């Protein structure tokens, strides 16, 4: 039943007595459900260290991973180039999922095509799909460039992307000069960030490999900036803002900020902004190339060092205070531009915020996860805040990365109780926040089910989630935020301290019970 | 509108395609006037940005995923299972991670070693790990992703052997994304998997005490509670709903379904296969119904009641009399706010025709509709609901849908997440007609109230008058 | 007791059994407390409409006001001028409170002096305090300007500020050329925003009244901007940002943004930035003067129009979509500058966010409070969002203001259930949120006690607070945020929708009870 | 760091002043009667840190009393800036039976200034009774204008009090009276004496014991009084009353029945303590619950006033908490040893917390008060080291210049000082509000105090003030 003046959606509609009785009857009559005492018993067992030991012995089963597959990252990279259509050679189900996954996070259109390889192509290859696909895409959506990656079915059957594209141009399906960079992006190797590295390196080679005789390092007086897999609009914007403030010439190579933030003004714009093909052709003439996320840009690094002859600086992701300092001093040294007063002031206002908030942050214990560069930058900033990053989980991390993070933890008293986990997932992490409970989680939306699990054990065991990372589906417009530079560090700090105070306010809101500490001033 | 103006539209839009695509797409666009109008269920033309998914989405996403006390393995690389984790709102009651598992992502996370050596022994070790860490699971399905078939794995062999070893129902599903042309073949593959591996379990068991009013809801995936809002009406009418396929469904409910007296089919497209099978093997008849809007829901309740006896037919009129003041207040409030507004729809295999009556109950007109993956029997059923000279599009391309919207200028568009933000930027109100835009239920009388307030809140929202800056 | 490895502060230390027993012993032995049944009965009574009727009949008693006194605003206005020391003639206890109040909101030093008038000056006037106070202040803190307001003591006994200041110069305590603008700011008239208006008008007269014969309207080709009482750093920053984007010459008259945000770099800066004296002298040469908060700049309006001869445009506070549009179009007309593509896109991105979030905002009911201009702009934006501002409270509001807000409500269906209250306090509002419960409050930190009260009635009756306003003492660094322009509207939008979504996540977090609606995607 | 060096620091800083201010401020700066002057008027325009008498009476003494309703009588300013600013903790149902964090005010308008607020006061008392029936008394805290316009709050109090059979306390704590919060204490003490303390003089129904005691001058900042009361009752004493921290009007009225008054804050509560000895014969003694050394010393001295069974329980309490505070020192003293602290607070803590700093191996190199009297400085001489800096009613200028030279490792002061020194790179702890932490009294408070001094002094943020390119 409904009252037309106060209509109820599923919550709280189904808490009406008649729905509750109907659900009880369905369960008792036909579901043959385990008894509630048995469910409670098994739940309590899944919170124990005994269960955790069994949990960490898993070799074949993955539960709630914290990573996606390569072609997702290839799409995001391709989206950052001007009037470019990402094109995934292979089966079409992938592209539906790619577009939806990014739709949900950015709340924006996400343009991407497939060449719809089906049953027949497994036996005879996808050559004809590429010929008709490139031609159809070119004529229908009129991009200036098509950036080709692969689904896993096309990887397994061994389709030669290079030959298929060359034959498409030979047979006249698309003009010979029409740009079609490509990258093999197998879903069963690495993760989404690997797809980004592969796609970018493929675009770099396409516009540069056979033209190096013309290039002189430094002749265009700019610095190349390679963002890597990046899903915060504020991170593209903050980098271009700081470099402009310094008066540094730069090229941001893969820049999707415009396409992922078009205005709603009455017209849909399939393409907007983005790195131009020319910026790619001219990138070898830069002073140097800086990798914002080096731990998933290994293949790109070898190309810019091996072919462009740039001496890529050893720089961490510019997150937190120290690493933003080192980033700006490296950019200053390469460009000869002094760090301006405006950035020195901004640095000091971040430091000022750290002194204002350090008493609430001190000793706070966090479980966190995400991609390798993001995770280590968050770990670094947490230690600078005097917090303890107790559980550090990177499903797609590697051994060399873990060594680096472990050495970062060892350089601080606040890393004494921290452990770095690679190859582990959110079901592993569920156990860690039960057996060695932190104060908060910092992670993506999938973290919400861990918070729900902790609350089921008891309010005193609930671990609240703080949403920083990718994907974030259950809050709106957090993709506009910033996590890099002083700006991003100021945002993270403010998010952290106020999550702490909001939880404190919840725990002290009880009248005559806990509200003696319900302070007006904190 | 003019039939002449709609046909000129189609011609103009098709003039962008190369000849081969133009000749194919021409057959998938038509103006309404049974059969000899449009073709469907064909391969997608490459590079045209179809909205379709794959067979895995059709098997794991829609049919098997909702089954709440089983654990469904996304078997292959890490991709498919992650993008589809908790993306469809197939609601359920359970203790997730303990006795229910719908919103979790179980996967074999294929690495290159698995592509080269095969994944069958990984699957076996994974099944053992599932048993130790999730002991209350009541069965396991193995949802094949693209590589499984290409590499020559045999999940059937692993299922039989491990199933006998552990006395467990382990269902192999060869729903690899390269099969078929859309999610549609995934429904079929999944239907046959239920048949071959689950549905016969209790063929020879007679412990279940049956009644003449035993019924099963076939093809309701309980989006936002849709099936709960349907079950309550059927049972207020005197029926006993033994099972729900697949929304909030348990394995035992499915195993009990061959004992019912009548199969109530909501989604014909996804479930007609298993309904025809149960009619052949068990003699259980099935019928189609529609719980969208008061007109259709009332029509359906009376049609279902006519299959039983006078006592059910009497309770039918009692249920109709009970909810009459409720939906009449909904219409009285929201119809004047939506009267004469025009809607364009693009959805999957059922809703592009099934919701038309609910729109007409609010004085709205559906000037265009189409399906991602429907077959020609779906379009046959669509000719009747749609008015003449309306636009039909099968497997519409992103380009076509934008061009159709630009000319027709509907007041409201109802489609999916990949379409939503496109048309909101063009200044056309949009409602998601898959996920209900995180709202719903839309089924039944209780769902119609939510449907109505949702269409009004978006269509008449103040944000739509602000798209153009006052300085241009 | 304490465990040295997990030290408990007051919460949760006093939940230990031995403290709990000790507190019960204290109450039962010596507090002669009303029994819990009587306390419960009286609480439930304070939630009823019968209590609300007696509550609204109050004439003499005020409980939990939502305003402060005049000199608080005069201090904030004075702080916005270059190397200016705010100086409150009267008793010293006021200045201690003014400094502490702004200290806790901005988390910054707040420099202000008193001339410590005591009992004996209450009988013979504070002329000697003025003479020694100005001389001591100038010598000790080296201000370029001293801006003088008054304490209620000094107002009641009738000290003539102009005479005392003139006598101080006559007798050589400070140079005759040293700027000492003054304004009478009685605490028993108006509120803190009245003291800002009075202090500003006093400063404008000091620098222009004598000099009008050489002034020509429009000759410097700038627009004067007067911000009014403003406690968000982002609001100063966004006005200067948008005007610079337009290429519009402007002069922000009273600009405390630098003094309220100095970096922590190893030195304390008593003064920083601010409006220069030369800018105030030149202000009559502007094309026009724009008042950002006209409902508390009446006195300034009359001086700017009557003496400077500027035709101050009738513009609302630039809050929300419509009123930011109008602000920019008026600035364009006055300056002859077109509204640039960058601002048009920013407008479009706000509208995009409105379309993305409208289904969760629609019909959401809010109780809110604050100063008149801020409140009416929040009301305006809420209607633009499809929300219902059902309880609109402005303690320091007047009849003509209420008329203006009522007309704004009458122009929208979303205002049909709204009521505007003036002269009412936060104890009046507590009754409204019990009897006509909204979904949220938008207010300052004093609202946290209303949420506590509503929660004590029951979880289904709790009305969560969203902190927008002044003062905000229980969260950190919200004073950095923005509420004006498109940027402020985007921030408010995001705070609103995500407060709605956070509340939904809490109500659906119960395992097997309400988590059928605990959606990953929202 | 040398008598001579401090001496010349003082003259150097004083060179900025005009001569009048210079001659005065020289009397308020000293290196430890004959040493320093105090409780004098503040020099105009020098940015004193001091508050007013209303802060001393309403903010400090009366406001904490939880089951009374305190009226900030006058314009809206004072009650609002002081609303819930001091963490005088309490147990209660706020708005029905307890009222501490609420702001009740008569919100004077110009009509009240010209015609008097006495009829408005009586109307507001009726309204308080209608809407807050469980209040057990009302006090009227006078702001600046009440005395200046000639109102008679005493007559309203006596008349309405008799009409309603209610305790109504008129307090003439107008902010223009005195020179600081200090006179507010005295005025407030006298108002308690004159209108509350004697209510049960003819009442013989209270059941006394030989161990009845009262905690005088503990305002339960962050739970301070609770972490002290627990020790006293573990020692076998019965705490009949706490003044004003979590205090009730009935506890105040029962105080004349105790055997011994335990005075923590001498400055604010000595007046009423003197009176109770004069009128009721109740002796009083000062104690100090800051740090383990002072707490053990205080427990033993208090127990010595009683009998052997109390002194037996004293040694049991001391033995119980010995491993706990010894664990605190073992963990935190090595992290704070040898660090130098400068303090500037109100009237008690500038001397009372010195022993706690010393229990962690820290050295107080400078201290001073906003509003102390000469007898406070007499007691400070014995607590402070030789050749350390003393400052009475320090100006903002002086404090900054002293810190620039002394370069302390940590500063303890108030909210108006905190963000100045943080920007200069010097760790700061609020020694009024405990920086929203605490309690700091007793053994349980020493653990928190040590943890707080360490977290701030040794925080990583302090090494980051200078940009690496600067
Ligand atoms: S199953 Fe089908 S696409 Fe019948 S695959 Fe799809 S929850 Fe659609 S039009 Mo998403 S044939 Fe269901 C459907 Fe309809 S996922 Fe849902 S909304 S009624
Ligand atoms: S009452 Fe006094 S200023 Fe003794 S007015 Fe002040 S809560 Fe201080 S040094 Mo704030 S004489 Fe108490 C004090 Fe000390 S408010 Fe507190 S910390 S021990
Ligand atoms: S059509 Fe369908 S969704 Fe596509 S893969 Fe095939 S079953 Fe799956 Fe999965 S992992 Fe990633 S997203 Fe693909 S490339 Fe391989
Ligand atoms: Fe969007
Ligand atoms: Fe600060």
């Amino acid at each position: 039943s409904q009252q037309v003046d106060k209509i109820k959606a599923s919550y709280p509609l189904f808490l009406d007595q008649d729905y509750k009785d109907m659900l009880a009857k369905k369960r008792d009559g036909f579901e043959e459900k385990y008894p509630q005492d048995k469910i409670d018993e098994v739940f309590q067992w899944t919170t124990t260290k005994e269960y955790q030991e069994l949990n960490f012995q898993r070799e074949a089963l993955t539960v709630n991973p914290a990573k996606a597959c390569q072609p997702l990252g290839a799409v995001l990279c391709a989206l950052g180039f001007e009037k470019t259509m990402p094109y995934v050679h292979g089966s079409q189900g992938c592209v539906a999922y790619f577009r939806s996954y990014f739709n949900r996070h950015f709340r924006e259109p996400v343009s991407c095509v497939s060449d719809s390889m089906t049953e027949d192509a497994a036996v005879f290859g996808g050559q004809q799909n590429m010929k008709d696909g490139l031609q159809n895409c070119k004529a229908t959506y009129k991009p200036d460039m098509i950036a080709v990656s692969t689904t896993c079915m096309a990887e397994v059957i061994g389709d030669d992307l290079n030959a298929f594209i060359n034959n498409s141009k030979k047979e006249g399906f698309i003009p010979d000069e029409f740009p079609v960079p490509f990258a093999h992006t197998p879903a069963f190797v690495g993760s989404h960030v690997t797809g980004w590295d592969n796609m970018f390196e493929g675009i770099a080679r396409y516009f540069t490999l056979k033209s190096m005789d013309d290039k002189v390092v430094g002749s265009n007086k700019k610095i190349n900036i390679v963002p890597g897999f990046e899903t915060y609009l504020g991170n593209f914007r903050v980098i271009k803002r700081m470099l402009s403030e310094m008066g540094v010439g730069y090229s941001l190579l893969s820049d999707p900020e415009e396409v992922l933030d078009t205005p709603a003004d009455g017209q849909f714009r399939m393409y907007a902004g983005g790195t131009t093909q020319e910026e790619m052709k001219d990138a070898p003439n830069a002073l140097n190339t800086v990798l914002l996320q080096p731990w998933h840009l290994e293949k790109t690094k070898k190309f810019v060092e091996g072919t462009w002859k740039h001496e890529v600086p050893k720089l961490n992701i510019p997150m937190g205070l120290d690493w933003t300092d080192e980033f700006l001093m490296k950019v200053s040294e390469i460009s000869g531009q002094p760090i301006p007063a405006s950035l020195t002031k901004e640095r000091g206002r971040l430091v000022d915020m750290m002194t204002d908030s350090h008493t609430w942050l001190h000793g706070k214990r966090f479980a966190l996860w995400g991609d390798p560069d993001f995770v280590m930058g968050l770990v670094k900033f947490l230690l600078e805040l005097g917090c303890e990053p107790v559980h550090i989980l990177c499903h797609n991390g590697n051994k060399r990365w873990k060594k680096a993070v472990d050495a970062i933890l060892a350089a601080s008293p606040y890393g004494k109780n921290a452990t770095v986990y690679i190859g582990k997932d959110l079901w592993h992490l569920r156990s860690l926040v039960f057996t060695d409970k932190p104060d908060f989680m910092i992670g993506n939306s999938y973290g919400k089910f861990i918070q729900r699990d902790t609350l089921h054990k008891g309010k005193e065991f609930e671990v609240p989630l703080i949403r920083i990372g990718f994907p974030i589906f259950d809050r709106h417009h957090l993709h506009r935020s910033t996590t890099l530079g002083y700006e991003g560090a100021m945002q993270i700090l403010t998010t952290l301290v106020n999550s702490i105070l909001e939880r404190l306010d919840e725990e002290t809101r009880g009248m005559q019970a806990t509200d003696y500490n319900h302070d007006l001033v904190r | 509108m003019s039939r002449e103006e709609v046909e000129s539209l189609i011609q103009e839009v098709l003039e962008v395609y190369p000849e081969k695509a133009r000749k194919d797409r021409n057959k998938h666009l038509a103006v309404n006037d049974s059969k000899k109008c449009i073709i469907s269920n064909k391969k997608s033309q490459p590079g045209l940005m179809t909205i379709r998914g794959c067979a895995y989405a059709g098997s794991k996403g829609v049919v098997w995923g909702p089954i709440k006390d089983m654990i469904h393995i996304s078997h292959g690389p890490v991709g498919c299972g992650q993008y589809s984790r908790a993306g469809r709102r197939n609601y359920y009651i359970g203790t997730t991670g303990v006795n229910a598992f719908v919103t979790m992502n179980f996967t074999s996370d294929f690495q290159e070693k698995d592509i080269v050596f095969g994944g069958d022994k990984k699957l076996a070790k994974l099944i053992d790990e599932v048993e130790t860490l999730f002991p209350l699971n009541k069965g396991i399905s193995v949802q094949s992703e693209c590589p499984i078939g290409l590499i020559g794995d045999d999940i059937e062999s692993v299922s039989k052997v491990k199933g006998a070893e552990l006395s467990k129902t382990i269902v192999p599903v060869r729903c690899e994304g390269f099969r078929g042309v859309s999610q549609s073949l995934g429904h079929h593959i999944a239907n046959d998997a239920v048949r071959d591996w689950v549905l016969g379990k209790r063929d020879e068991d007679t412990t279940f005490a049956s009644t003449p009013y035993d019924v099963a809801i076939i093809g309701d995936y309980n989006i936002g509670g849709d099936a709960w809002s349907s079950r309550i009406l059927l049972e207020e009418m005197g029926l006993r709903c033994v099972a729900q396929w697949s929304g909030d469904g348990s394995i035992s409910e499915i195993e009990l379904t061959p004992k019912v007296k009548l199969n109530l089919v909501h989604c014909y497209r996804s479930m007609n296969y298993i309904s025809r099978h149960m009619e052949e093997k068990y003699g259980i008849p099935w019928m189609e119904y529609n719980f969208f809007g008061p007109t259709k829901t009332i029509e359906s309740l009376r049609a279902i009641a006519a299959k039983f006896d006078e006592s059910i037919q009497k309770k039918c009129e009692e249920v109709i009399a009970k909810y009459k003041p409720e939906w009449e207040a909904v219409v009285a409030k929201y119809r004047p706010r939506l009267e004469g507004k025009r809607v364009m729809l693009y959805i999957g295999g059922l809703r592009p025709r099934h919701v038309i009556g609910a729109y007409e109950d609010l004085g709205m007109e559906v000037v265009g509709t189409g399906y991602e993956f429907a077959h020609n029997d779906d379009y046959d059923r669509t000719m009747k609901e749609m008015g003449d000279s309306t636009l039909l599009y099968d497997d519409v391309t992103g380009y076509e849908f934008e061009e159709f919207v630009k000319r027709i200028k509907p007041d409201l568009i109802g489609s999916g997440i990949k379409e939503k933000f496109i048309f909101q930027k063009m200044g056309i109100p949009f409602r998601e007609m898959h996920s209900w835009d995180y709202s719903g239920p839309y089924h039944g009388f209780d769902g119609f109230a939510i449907f109505a307030r949702d269409m009004d809140m978006t269509l008449n929202n103040p944000c739509w008058k602000k798209l153009q800056a006052p300085w241009e």
